[PDB]
RNA sequence: UUAAGUGAAUAAGGGCGCACGGUGGAUGCCUUGGCACUAGGAGCCGAUGAAGGACGGGACUAACACCGAUAUGCUUUGGGG
RNA sequence: AGUGAACCAGUACCGUGAGGGAAAGGUGAAAAGCACCCCGGAAGGGGAGUGAAAUAGAUCCUGAAACCGUGUGCCUACAAC
RNA sequence: GUAUGAGUAGCGAAAGACAGGUGAGAAUCCUGUCCACCGUAUGACUAAGGUUUCCUGGGGAAGGCUCGUCCGCCCAGGGUU
């Protein structure tokens, strides 16, 4: 029987240096403390952590497992998505570009 | 601080439209140059 | 003033060490048992040292 | 005493029309360094209210917002309370054996466009 | 026990090797389009209104192809099933 | 590369104008192109199914390097490389 | 195609505050109340110029230097006597 859950999500409007400072604060904890963490962090990403989290925790739940109080973060982490490309407007009739940056966010979780 | 595009209606037809090309030798010229490339627009 | 030579990897990454986030006293509810931020109101519940704030 | 990013006269007008508020309403979500510099003015207009004289009322009126209602009354007619009215019908006597302290108050969250911490300040 | 001596381990972060991912579109294989010629035809159209265009025609019709108020087509002679 | 143009190209775009002028090919033998369920406003994902193969899921053959991450065997806080 | 500088400069003259609505979600949308700004103009009408930007009902992937439930943006219908 396998015991670990995984979600991701895909092209994610954020940066992807911005969200790995709210991903560290969750490595190795239970799926119980990372919630909390999760809901008293005012970072634009701590909310769309916490949506891939209760993803990865109704899959083990229904899919495959059972013993939510058991569960824990095993595995954590942000890679890079395709970026939009824009210009700016600048001084003396110039212009200079623009990165409009993307993420995808993975979380898994073991029943121990 | 004015600059050099101001526009008009007229003005743009009279000088660069199909009339004022048909009338000269070598607005001719212009309009036959324009059919052998395959512009859709030969004149203003 | 402008870059004379471009930063390496071990450099930026030594400079990003103080860089991070931290996540200050969290405590439990007296009243409710959820984890909520010290001298705050509970958002779980409402209540605040012993009793019903959010309500009328 | 807690500039709040405004000029002299601005400070003055939002302090003003904050405090007039929570005579209003009595309770009221701010910021947190605005919460602290109200409970200053609101205490200091309540004991003007329990002094009941004239001088008292020509005093407050100088910092109290005139054309407000607040009205919780009807016998048969439009009968409005006037804000000041109210200062000096109802709250001041409601607070007559209390000394200072007619406030407090508590903290919640911070504001989800600004990261602004939140509060709620309120009398009894 | 007191003195004199010798002294490991523990990483806030970093390096090297290895394993797995992400981004990005090189390489291989392929062709719907091109390039240089050969043999044969044809070498002008137009006031009986041209070359090139504008605007229209469909049950729904923005666009391309076709067609002209007889408008996504009409008659006639042959082929084909 | 081969025509500027293998794709709705003398087009989009640039200029008052004459004129200048691009980028952009490939799922599979067959759409069989993911019914139903679960998290979620949605996007996206996990099962279950199609299929010889889905890490062939439409940003779809192969999938190199720069560059960005996660995990670990060994080293590192008296040292001028 | 991707780094470094770096989560750094900047975010383009100016007064808001609170209550209540809507909503998955509100400093930024709606409704109210008080406050503040222009007033030979920051008010009303018109010729150029632009060419559907005008009205009603929906939407939130991109545009909007933040946000967005909103819009001179996107989809469907309609308006000029
Ligand atoms: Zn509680």
């Amino acid at each position: 029987q396998i015991t670990s859950a995984k979600a991701t999500a895909k092209t994610v409007r954020t940066s992807p240096r911005k969200a790995r400072l709210v991903i560290d604060l969750i490595r190795g904890k239970s799926v119980a403390d990372a919630i909390s963490i999760l809901k008293f962090t005012p970072n634009k990403s701590a909310g769309i952590i916490e949506k891939v989290l209760m993803s990865a925790v109704a899959n083990a739940e229904n899919n495959f497992d059972l013993d939510v109080e058991s569960l824990v973060v095993s595995e954590a982490f942000v890679n890079e998505g395709p970026t939009m490309k824009r210009f700016r407007p600048r001084a003396k009739g110039s212009a200079s570009p623009i990165n409009k940056r993307t993420s995808h966010i993975t979380v898994v979780v073991t029943e121990k | 601080m004015k600059r050099t595009y101001q526009p008009n209606k007229r003005k743009r037809q009279k000088v660069h439209g199909f009339r004022k090309r048909m009338s000269t030798k070598n607005g001719r010229r212009v309009l036959a140059s324009r059919r052998r490339k395959g512009r859709k627009v030969i004149s203003a | 003033a402008v870059p004379a030579r471009r930063t390496s990897k071990a450099k930026k990454a030594k400079r990003r060490t103080h860089y991070k986030l931290t996540i200050k006293g969290l405590n439990a509810c007296s009243n409710c048992g959820e984890m909520k931020k010290s001298h705050h109101v509970c958002p779980a519940c409402g209540h605040y040292d012993g009793k019903d704030v959010m309500s009328k | 005493y807690r500039k709040l990013g405004r000029t002299s006269s601005q400070r003055k007008a939002m302090l003003r029309d904050i405090t007039t508020d929570l005579i209003i309403n009595e309770r009221i979500v701010t910021t947190e360094a605005r919460a602290k510099e109200v409970r200053s003015t609101v205490e200091k207009m309540i004991t003007l209210g329990k002094r009941g004289d004239l001088h008292a009322r020509r005093q407050a009126a100088t910092f109290v917002r005139n054309e407000v209602a607040s009205v919780r009354e009807e016998d048969e007619s439009i009968v409005v309370e006037s804000a000041l009215q109210k200062l000096f019908n109802d709250l001041g006597p409601r607070f007559a054996e209390r000394q200072g302290g007619y406030t407090r108050i508590l903290k919640t969250e911070p504001r989800r466009g600004d990261a602004a911490p939140m509060v709620v300040i309120e009398f009894v």
